């Protein structure tokens, strides 16, 4: 059924499973128009689809010439993403192929069950869990290949950097997850944290910032504190 | 007007016919149902007055044989037979007759109810969905389960109703998941209709079988037949005019009937909420949703 507190070392297990997120496909800026009526313009979105345990994300570019012309593009973009998860699928290799598809919002079950018809054997279940993928757009170079993008384009990224050589995949998706709630309650005050010290770098082929063990010690502390702070505030509690 | 005699009545038991129903008291010098309509189907069934559980009948038209009923005392239930004597049987009926053992079919003239519920049920499509083809007549209870039912355990003994399943590659084109998901009009028209059907006739007919099925037998896998029937017309864009009149009066007579006080295990909220608020055809049933909100604003 549904992934929870409960079940959330099955992340980890030796079962290919793929978490996909929906929330940056149809992405819009609202404007004023000349004649004072409200119009959106959509910019570059992303399908976020992350193997927990490897860390291996395939972040799929949704190209803003998908819309032009299509209708109810929120409906759209839950079946747009099933379509593109789909595709990714088929283009996997039999022993790659997940056996699992965990969505982050329960509306996309119904569009990525239809688009998966043809893979009975895979499960496709919804979470309770709050993950904050939304954030994903917050990782600077995410953000930079979506808006670059001229065309639909697929980019592979590890997620993890080179987290699994020091970490177990539990304890990368935890630091994962803790850094994405941190740029979702405060994007200024968490990349600050991330870059406040000059000598510690971002390696090419890199997302995150070359830590020590220790300095991954004083950046979880100092992330913690940000999200309590932030709660602190939005509830005066 | 036909004639269905008894042999006898050893049990006291709620006896239905159609849309009526009376009591008749153990060893009761009853007799059976004479002025039964010709042209139509008919249900004759049971509730025993000791186990209010297992409701079960018979589905007959008088058109194709001489049919009594007869308590086996061994299986515990009235069988529907067929007598092959034609002056045997016409000898029983004239002196039950003459001796006033037998209830009248109570049909006022102006009743078209029966009709209405039945007009494309045919004896020929009841013995395809129950099948034992040794019998002119087909036999359903409150138990029996679909041939859909027993794939999510004996076939011999299940309702063969269409399949429907709105998340199956039969009701999905390849290519067209979202289309064919939100709009059903090609599985409704070229899969169902054109391709399983041939015809609406044939479609009316098994969702008013499966209807009066729920009703009579309180049957949920009847039920449910009747509900996925009803939503994937609802749910097509692209429907013939004729269908849409033609349910929209199916429909009305089947609430018009369930008796009051089964609407809140016989009708699905969902499935009716979205057929006459949300659904493409949400305009297209005035009749219905005129009863449906005088007679179940609850449920709505």
């Amino acid at each position: 059924g549904a992934m929870n507190s409960s079940n959330y070392a099955e992340l980890f297990n030796n079962d290919i499973k793929l978490f996909v997120d929906d929330t940056n496909v149809y992405r819009v800026t609202v404007h004023k128009t000349f004649e004072g009526n409200v119009a959106t313009k959509a910019i570059n979105g992303c399908i976020f689809t992350l193997n927990p345990k490897t860390g291996h994300l395939f972040l799929k570019i949704i190209h803003t010439s998908v819309w032009a012309g299509q209708k109810r593009l929120s409906q759209l973009a839950k079946w747009k993403t099933a379509e593109e998860v789909s595709a990714l699928v088929r283009s996997l290799p039999k022993e790659e192929q997940p056996k699992q598809i965990i969505v982050t919002r329960k509306a996309m079950l119904d569009p990525l069950e239809v688009h998966m018809l043809d893979f009975p054997n895979i499960a496709i279940r919804p979470t309770e869990l709050r993950l904050p993928f939304s954030a994903a757009m917050s990782i600077d170079k995410l953000s930079d290949v979506v808006m670059k993008a001229t065309e639909p384009q697929m980019v592979l990224f590890n997620i993890y950097d080179d987290w699994l050589d020091r970490i177990s995949s539990y304890t990368a998706f935890s630091r994962l997850t803790l850094l994405l709630r941190a740029l979702k309650t405060n994007e200024e005050s968490a990349k600050m944290i991330l870059l406040s010290d000059p000598t510690i770098t971002i390696k090419s082929y890199h997302l995150w910032p070359s830590f020590t063990d220790e300095q991954w010690i004083t950046i979880e502390s100092q992330m913690r504190d940000l999200i309590l702070t932030e709660y602190g505030r939005k509830y005066n509690v | 007007m036909n004639t269905v005699p008894f042999t006898s009545a050893p049990i006291e038991v709620t006896i239905g016919i159609d849309q009526y129903s009376f009591n008749v008291k153990e060893n009761q010098p009853f007799h059976g149902i004479k002025d039964i309509p010709i042209g139509h189907v008919h249900v004759i069934h049971f509730q025993h007055a000791d186990n209010s559980s297992m409701r079960y009948g018979y589905w007959f038209d008088c058109r194709m044989g001489n049919f009594y009923i007869q308590y086996d005392p061994k299986d515990g239930l009235y069988k529907m037979m067929e007598e092959r004597d034609g002056a045997k049987f016409e000898n029983i009926v004239h002196n039950f007759k003459e001796r006033q053992m037998m209830v009248s079919y109570p049909k006022i003239d102006e009743d078209d109810t029966w009709y209405n519920l039945t007009e494309f049920v045919q004896m020929d499509k009841i013995r395809k969905i129950v099948r034992k083809d040794e019998n002119q007549f087909s036999y359903v209870d409150s138990s029996m389960t679909t041939v859909q039912e027993n794939e999510l355990s004996d076939p011999a003994h299940s309702l063969n109703y269409t399949v429907i399943n709105f998340k199956s590659r039969e009701a999905i084109r390849p290519g067209h998941e979202m289309e064919d998901f939100l709009d059903k009009s090609y599985y409704l028209n070229t899969v169902m209709l054109q391709g399983i059907f041939k015809n609406s006739s044939n479609y009316f007919g098994e969702l008013q079988f499966a209807f009066l099925n729920a009703m009579f037998f309180g049957n949920y896998g009847s039920s449910l037949q009747w509900h996925a029937m009803i939503e994937l017309i609802c749910s097509s864009a692209t429907v013939p005019k004729h269908m849409l009149d033609k349910l929209d009066e199916i429909l009305y007579y089947q609430i018009k009937t369930l008796p009051e006080q089964y609407s809140d295990i016989l009708l699905n909220e969902r499935v009716w909420n979205i057929c006459l608020y949300s659904s493409f055809q949400k305009n297209s049933l005035h009749n219905t949703e005129k009863i449906m909100e005088n007679k179940y604003p609850e449920l709505l």
